[PDB]
RNA sequence: GGCCAUGGAAGUCGGAAUCCGCUAAGGAGUGUGUAACAACUCACCGGCCGAAUGAACUAGCCCUGAAAAUGGAUGGCGCUCA
């Protein structure tokens, strides 16, 4: 269960730099103590900057704008396998950029064995154009006047015995 | 080594083969199957003195 | 990209010979050997020029193309099936006496 | 990737009139009725008039789609088993020792005899399947043929008859004699 | 003696074949794979051979 | 019926070759068939339908790879949208 957080950091301000620049990261954590801690892990993936040299200056949730809107996300990602470092693009439907991560995270550890470690997120984008939606498993449901049952429904029950014979209508 | 000034009189005497553009191609025919042979056609194989007026060398539009 | 070439090229011939004859009518064969199509342009050396190809290409390449060359238009419906061309210009029977010459049938 | 839905078209001619219920089909034409069930495979049916029906798998992976088609094409030919009948040619292939093949009863079974395939003592006997009609052919010399409304009983007795005749112990590139079905057709040209 | 015509009938079902190069299967000659699992569906394949 | 080999080899036994001409189409030929041709089949181009298609690679689960001796061990039962 993952929030959406902007956090904002710096190197420490020196004699010689007493503005350093201003760095802003989203991050996918499930509590804000993870979040600046993601947030170290990438800074020192690009930037000269390290926890002990550097300040976090602000973090702040980033709720979704419109959280009862179905929409496609297309999430972009790199990942480690057994064997090597791999690009992947992915598509999600949901209504929260949360959800679709949520997803995401999901997705990756049963099709690939890829653990929460093992991924980076470099890109989530809502696809506003259907014309942008590249996979199928995805665009199978953009068709107009979508249609679908649910066949042989199962009904859980609460006592152990039935009188009665099952059945699966729905 | 041939022509001899009668590579058409080869094409002119086999005036009845390759059903060509413009006599010349008739040439041409003569020209592509005799390069399997392989002697003293102008110094070495055809496929290359044939590609020379192929694409316009010296000077055959004979009529 | 070879093949986008030789399409440039056979719409190049295309009109090449559409302005330097005119009129022609209608032209469809089956059943035609190769040695077939050698017979009639073999006595037709400048009189006509047998204009080959297929279909597809040569109608919408025509018809995008109905621009410097409009008049036609209502024309491409005629285009179906196997049908070549032999652009030329004489008259109802002296082309007939030159093409329809040489047949081949079979039971 | 579980397909949302993937449908086929079913045509049913003029005078055939196709009845489905509960996964079991019954398929009526001029030739004939012809029967079969199908609750092996989950598939719906929807009427879409008296001559289509629309065959229908919902939320279907690779495999149960896959079986979708084979559903459309056995129906299929259940409708031309009752429209056009079916009927197997086979030619007799032997390079010296001739087959001498009779269609004979016995016990009140049809059988098909087939005697002296590469010089054998033995006698061969295929059971003729129920709703299958042998014959040999006149018009040609050393021809069966197998015919009846459904495929898949002719085409299997064809099978059996054809499986019946096979070379042991030698080459069998040079050893080429055998019962070969040799034209797979319709009662109905 | 077989005729021609009645040779090319009866070679379809003896010699137009693929042989699995592992285990030894009697395929289509159009055929990638060998159906079979014992070889891990192997695309190791050739032609039959034929009487020379 | 290309040259040379060859009793014969004409595309389909074997060697230098792998070209040309018409073509939108065609290889001095991908096969079956001939003592040899012929024959048909393919290579490529046509007509037809009409919206997708082919190739290489990566890694998840599964399978092949995977052979030992008393009967027997994911602890046992048993479990397959587990
Ligand atoms: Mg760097
Ligand atoms: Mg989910
Ligand atoms: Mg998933
Ligand atoms: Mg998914
Ligand atoms: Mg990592
Ligand atoms: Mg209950
Ligand atoms: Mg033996
Ligand atoms: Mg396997
Ligand atoms: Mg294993
Ligand atoms: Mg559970
Ligand atoms: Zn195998």
């Amino acid at each position: 269960r993952l929030n959406e957080y902007q956090v904002i950091g710096r190197n420490l301000p020196t004699e010689s730099v007493p503005e350093p620049k201003l760095f802003r990261m989203r991050i996918f954590a499930p509590n804000t103590v993870v979040a600046k801690s993601r947030y170290w892990y990438f800074l020192q993936k690009l930037h000269k900057v390290k926890k002990a040299s550097g300040e976090i200056v602000s973090v702040n949730i980033i709720s979704e704008a419109k959280p009862t809107k179905v929409k496609t996300f297309g999430i972009w990602l790199r990942y480690e396998s057994r064997s090597g470092i791999h690009n992947m693009y992915k598509e999600y439907r949901d209504v929260t950029r949360v959800g679709a991560v949520e997803t995401m995270y999901q997705d990756l550890a049963a099709r690939h064995r890829a653990r929460f470690r093992s991924i980076h997120i470099l890109k989530v984008v809502e696809l506003e154009k259907t014309d942008d939606v590249k996979r199928q498993y995805v665009k199978q449901f953009l068709t107009k006047d979508l249609k679908f049952p649910l066949p042989h429904r199962v009904q859980k029950s609460k006592k152990l015995f039935q009188a009665t014979a099952p059945t699966t209508f729905y | 080594n041939i022509p001899l000034d009668e590579i058409f009189e080869i094409a002119r005497k086999m005036q009845h083969k390759s059903f060509g553009k413009n006599l010349a191609s008739v040439s041409k025919e003569i020209l592509g199957t005799a390069q399997s042979v392989g002697c003293r056609v102008d110094g070495k194989n055809p496929h290359d003195i044939i590609d020379a007026i192929n694409a316009g060398e010296i000077d055959v539009p004979e009529n | 990209g070879g093949a986008r070439e030789k399409k440039v090229q056979y719409f190049s011939k295309l009109r090449e010979l559409l302005e330097e004859y005119k009129s022609i009518f209608v032209v469809g064969v089956d059943n035609v050997s190769s040695q077939q199509m050698h017979e009639i342009r073999k006595a037709l050396r400048g009189d006509a020029v047998v204009l080959m190809g297929k279909n597809t290409m040569v109608r919408r390449a025509i018809r995008g193309f109905l621009s410097e060359l409009p008049e036609f238009e209502k024309l491409l419906p005629f285009i179906k099936g196997n049908v070549g061309f032999i652009f030329t210009n004489g008259d109802l029977k002296s082309i007939r006496d030159i093409v329809v010459s040489n047949v081949v049938a079979a039971p | 990737m579980k397909y949302i839905q993937t449908d086929q078209i079913l045509d049913i001619p003029e005078g055939v009139t196709v009845d489905i219920k509960a996964r079991v089909v019954k398929v009526t034409g001029p030739r004939g009725e012809l029967t079969k069930d199908l609750k092996h495979i989950d598939v719906t049916f929807n009427k879409i008039n008296n001559r289509a029906i629309k065959i229908t798998v919902h939320n279907g992976d690779r495999k149960h789609v896959a079986a979708l088609r084979t559903v459309k094409s056995l129906i299929a030919n259940l409708i031309t088993g009752v429209t056009k009948g079916y009927k197997y040619k086979m030619r007799f292939v032997y390079a010296h020792f001739p087959i001498n093949v009779n269609i004979i009863k016995k016990d009140g079974q049809d059988y098909v005899e087939i005697r002296n395939f590469l010089g054998e003592k033995r006698v061969r006997e295929v059971k003729i399947h129920e709703g299958v009609t042998m014959e040999i052919s006149s018009t040609q010399k050393d021809e069966l043929i197998v015919s009846g409304n459904s495929l898949e009983a002719v085409s299997q007795n064809a099978a059996d008859i054809q499986q019946i005749c096979r070379v042991r112990n030698k080459d069998i590139r040079k050893f080429l004699d055998g019962i070969y079905v040799s034209e797979r057709g319709t009662i109905v040209e | 003696m077989i005729e021609p015509s009645l040779k090319a009938l009866a070679s379809k079902y003896n010699c137009e074949k693929s042989i699995c190069r592992k285990c030894y299967a009697r395929l289509p000659p159009r055929a990638t794979n060998c159906r079979k699992r014992k070889c891990g569906h192997t695309n190791q394949l050739r032609p039959k051979k034929k009487l020379k």
